């Protein structure tokens, strides 16, 4: 008859459509307690810190290369002093990859260090340079670290320095990206980056931007010529629409972002190397990305950056 | 089923309604939990920003050498940076400081055979092995650095050898006016005379009997440094290569602190490659077939022992 | 005026209410989203705590429960009134 | 180590 | 010829009689002369009983060393007998005393090449040459005696070398805490450090160029004493015998104060026997081929130099 | 006729025998004036004395022997100190005769020193030990001297000391007299002399007396056992017939006289080595005699006495 | 009594006189003796003055004149009266 | 001096 209004089916409709709405709103209610617990535990674990006993090698020099020349041939933590004015500092030296002499400048491998740090930490450097092996007297293993922009700048500026960037997905495949020319300006020039002569299997995300993207979008991902940006201090390619769009953000890595990136070695360390926007804190490409290889939404298992004076 | 089916439904909307106000208690509570949870993990993030603690610390006190440092006010044996007068770039060394105020600057230490002393020229010039603040690690400081210190100011430096057999029995051996030349002199070794020490002047050569000349041929004073890739020894066949190490040969040795590390001390001709002894021997104290357990060579300004008023 | 004249004196009610439901599904839709995102953040921030603290809670994550729940929500939200 |  | 021949004779006895009373005037006079003559030569015998005057006099003031003597009240540079604490028998030395009160006890001096320093062990142990109260005679005091003084009491003694070229230009070179060991230590030489002096620490070795090792091989601190009949040098062939002297070689020298004395200073490889330099050289001041004109090595208690106070 | 008495021949006799008596008595009268002059001159020469500059050798010891052992090998004036109580004194050492080490104890060679001295000078010593050579810095020449009785005594009493006496005539011939044993007592025993084991070419005048003399006269010239006698103090072999007979006399030497001598090293230095009783002040054997060799009336050109510890 | 009675009044004279001569020859005999002896003594004492004085008169001696004179004296003394 |  005239609009029978069988919203009595709703008396079978609402019930079922509420049997879920409960089941989930309660499953969340449980998930919280576990995490609450999980965090407490960790805070307890943190009352006491991690330690290392990194005995110092006898050989030393301006940097890794010089060291290898001075007979130092084991890949490990070495003490270097580039400029005869700088207080010497620890660094990890890869003494065997492409003939060795590689001053490790950044290293990712197990997500043990927060890379989402402000301007200062990136300047000074942060993280763990090296760790003890099984129980040897020395620190032959590199930890995750960032040498700090100042040291990097100074180094690349002693002469022709070449950057070597290696990475590896979660299935053990490994590629590399090599640049014959590599430079990082002083803080005054906002650690402005510059690269040339790329040669490698990884894809030139740095000079050529994202191979997958087109025109407008592709060049806005190129990093050559970009400035360094930390979530607190931003110098990327953007419209200052207030704290709105910023490539670098909360716990997001400091890097040379253009109108964002094509590669993000200091991004977030997602496990398994697979993530999604709902996983991402900001629904973005948070990860330890290299679009030219695995594209977006894939945090590599391993990512490293090391230098060496060219000496052509 | 008029006001019968509908009777079962005009109030059945308050039956299931106990899942609307009830299902907003959770959303408002769960939500809040997270708000604070975010805060909790925020404290956690703070907790871990620091890197692990490296037990190796270095001291802010510099000097021309460990004694100079000892004077400045150093009280503990540890790693320090020193820059000898003629030196251009400073370097780390291991300073041994006693309560009496003596600052020994150590340039060689063996203790576990953990490091191989079969190193080439460059390696023996620049230094190798590891420095620890508890001197519990073996290493070689480097001919160049040794040269630099034993030569700055040109004021009496004394060399002290310390040996220890596999029986915890020790013995010294000192040498006054110790010094090592520049690379142009192939880092030649010279000392004025053998001062005290109960280990015996092995540097003076020793008579092994094999021949009557052994005695001279085993002296090291005035000898140049030698590595497998750099002869300069009195022997017409390279002791360094044979005995495998870096030392000042003179048709070989009588004292050999950079020799092969033999566990337990006692070794034999069969164990050795070329057949000749190459252990860490010190003839005037033990047999040429007894490698020491520990070995240490440190230097200090001569006056620090020949003290008075 | 009290026969079937009260059919509508019941409808704005079902309306005012179904809308509250419509408001909810989008509020939990977001809540779900927030959770998945945070479970992750946490999982990541704890492993990051490995390089500083003496110990690190051995964990993992299961976005599955999160995923199949998101799907049950949408499976419902896609229903008019 | 005397060596003949 | 009665009272005629006899007349010529009875009065001729008074003619010749003028030679009896007359020849008793002489005997009584001559005799007297002698009496007094004897007296005269007697005064003469008296005049010569004394022996010639030896211009060399010695002083009655003894001490452990010249400075000690300088304290006692000695004012002039001369020969003196000193007996160091551990010494059994005293000995003569030349003390140099200035007006300021410093008593330098000299143990070596060259100035005319009048004495040969090509002496053996014993000779270099007991001393040779000559002592003059005017220090105008070259000599070597004797390791033993040097040892005794520089060791008695074991209180800071300072060595001072003084050279002088053939142009009257001088220069010192000092060394604090100087000392020489016993014969059992082949009279080894040691000093704390090179103090002032514009002549240069030749004792510290010098780089002659010939080889990079020269520099050490010419230092003398910690070196034992060596003579042709007693090696003890770092050289594998006897510098002392070759360079002909007594000194503390170390594969020879850079400073050589007991070297051959070459007149005029400048000498050459041809002049030398073995070909190597052996003149009285002091590398940090002149060439290894320039032998000094004068050389002097004296010692004094160190405290007489560091100023401070006095007592 | 009855005693012609031709004492008129006396008038030719006396005249001639008076021509001499004058000529001589006048020639003497002339000789005096010369000598008067000669003495005068010498007295003038003596207003100013002779001098020497005897620089002192570095080496020293108890005596010559020790000195030679201590490296001292040149014959010259050395400073010795026998007993560690005695004020050290100068002495000439013959470092080369019979292996050297001879402490010269007396020396005659040119007549430049009065040896006719009283008791005291013989005790202390007198004379010139040494003189400068041509013009060297040192006194390498022995002058004539007498070490003095006390010194000699002490010396011979430090142990077995052997005496060596050398002499040489005016024709350059030289002999020696050596005695294995030699001793001289203190002043208390009047410096009593004693010698044994003579060995030599000179003749043993000391023990055996004069080879030429017989019995009575021969033994009265033996010196062994005699005492020392100076002209002022006499202890020889004699009859105290007042100042009459004394072996030692005016300007005559002090020596160990028996009933006189067989040897007189301290006698008077006659030139040419030939003399006669009328030349002799007292008509005696005044000279530097050694009867066993050149008998009496012969003053040798050189005579010396030196000792040395035996050390058999 | 004044003829040849005065031969003897002349003899005691020649006697008293020849005796004076006999006295002289022995007085000069001695004088000669003394001289030679003294010439010598002097010659000796002067050389002796060499080791004490600045200078020493260069001399010698000639006992010859002395000797041959002694001989002339004796050659005469050996004559009776 | 020093020697070869
Ligand atoms: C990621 C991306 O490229 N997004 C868009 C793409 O559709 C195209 O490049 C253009 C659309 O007009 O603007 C941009
Ligand atoms: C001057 C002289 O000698 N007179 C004699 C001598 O001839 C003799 O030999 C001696 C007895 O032996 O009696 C005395
Ligand atoms: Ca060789
Ligand atoms: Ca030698």
């Amino acid at each position: 008859k005239h609009q029978l209004y069988i919203d009595e089916t709703v008396n079978s409709n609402i019930p079922t459509n509420l049997r879920v709405l409960r089941s989930i709103l309660e499953n969340l209610r449980s998930k919280i307690q576990k995490l609450e617990s999980d965090v407490s535990a960790q805070m307890e674990y943190c009352r006491t810190p991690c330690t290392v006993s990194c005995n110092i090698p006898v050989v030393s020099g301006k940097e890794c290369e010089e060291i290898i020349r001075k007979g130092g041939e084991t890949s490990e933590m070495y003490l270097i002093q580039p400029d005869s004015s700088v207080k010497p500092y620890r660094v990890y030296c890869d003494m065997n990859t492409e003939n060795g002499g590689w001053t490790v400048i950044q290293n990712r491998q197990d997500g043990s260090v927060d890379f989402g740090r402000k301007w200062d930490p990136y300047k000074q450097g942060f993280g763990n340079v090296a760790t003890n092996t099984d129980g040897k007297n020395y620190c032959g293993l590199p930890g995750e670290y960032w040498l700090g922009n100042d040291k990097i700048s100074q180094l690349t500026r002693m002469g022709p320095t070449e950057l070597l960037i290696e990475m590896e997905d979660w299935k053990g495949d490994k590629v590399k990206a090599h640049y014959g020319g590599f430079t990082v300006q002083n803080e005054a020039n906002k650690y402005q980056i510059s690269v040339n002569k790329y040669r490698g299997t990884a894809g030139n995300a740095l000079m050529d931007g994202a191979s997958q993207l087109m025109g407008e979008n592709r060049t806005m991902t190129i990093h050559n010529g970009m400035f360094f940006s930390t979530y607190d201090r931003d110098n990327d390619g953007w419209l200052t629409s207030d704290p709105r769009k910023q490539c670098s953000k909360e716990d997001g890595g400091g890097w040379w972002y253009n109108r964002c990136h094509a590669a993000n070695p200091n991004g977030r360390y997602y496990w398994g190397g697979q993530y999604t926007w709902d996983m991402a804190k900001h629904g973005t490409d948070d990860g330890v990305v290299w679009m030219n290889w695995k594209g977006s939404w894939y945090s590599m298992r391993k990512m490293s950056m090391k230098i060496r004076p060219f000496f052509p | 089923k008029m006001l019968e089916e509908i009777m079962k439904y005009e109030a059945s909307i308050l039956t299931h309604d106990s899942s609307i106000r009830y299902l907003q208690e959770i959303y408002n509570s769960n939500n809040q939990k997270i708000v604070n949870l975010k805060e909790k993990v925020a404290q956690l993030e703070a907790q871990c920003q620091e890197p692990c603690k490296d037990t190796v610390q270095i001291h802010d006190i510099t000097g021309k050498d460990c004694q100079d440092i000892a004077n400045k006010g150093a009280k503990q044996s540890g790693l320090y940076f020193i820059k000898p007068l003629k030196a251009n770039q400073q370097f780390l060394v291991y300073c041994e400081i006693d309560g009496s105020g003596n600052g020994w600057t150590v340039f060689q230490k063996r203790l576990d055979g953990s490091v191989d002393f079969k190193k080439n020229w460059i390696q023996y010039k620049e230094g190798f092995g590891h420095l620890s603040p508890t001197g519990t690690t073996e290493f070689w400081l480097g001919n160049e650095k040794i040269h630099l210190i034993s030569t700055q100011s040109a004021i009496p430096y004394a060399l002290r050898v310390e040996l220890e057999d596999w029986n915890g029995r020790t013995s010294t051996a000192d040498y006054a006016m110790f010094k090592v030349g520049p690379e142009a002199d192939k880092y030649r070794l010279t000392y004025a005379y053998f001062a005290g020490g109960d280990a015996g002047d092995a540097f003076d050569g020793f008579d092994f009997g094999d021949d009557p000349s052994d005695k001279f041929f085993t002296s090291h004073n005035g000898m140049q440094f030698s590595t497998w890739d750099n002869d300069n020894d009195k022997f017409e066949g390279n002791c360094a290569e044979q005995d495998g190490s870096g030392w000042w040969m003179n048709k070989c040795h009588a004292g050999h602190l950079n020799g092969v590390y033999y566990q337990g001390g006692t070794y034999s001709k069969a164990s050795t490659p070329n057949g000749y002894d190459n252990g860490i021997i010190w003839a005037t104290w033990k047999t040429r077939w007894y490698s020491m357990k520990k070995t240490t060579m440190k230097i200090i300004p001569f006056n620090r022992l020949t003290i008075g008023e | 005026e009290d026969l079937r004249s009260r059919i509508e004196v019941l409808k704005r009610k079902v309306i005012e209410k179904v809308q509250h439901i419509q408001l909810l599904q989008k509020n939990v839709r977001a809540q779900l989203v927030d959770m998945k995102r945070l479970e992750v953040d946490i999982d990541i921030k704890i492993r990051s705590c490995r390089g500083s603290c003496s110990r690190a809670l051995a964990r993992e994550v299961d976005l599955k429960d999160y995923e199949d729940q998101q799907k049950q929500l949408e499976q419902v939200i896609a229903k008019d009134l | 180590g005397p060596r003949p």
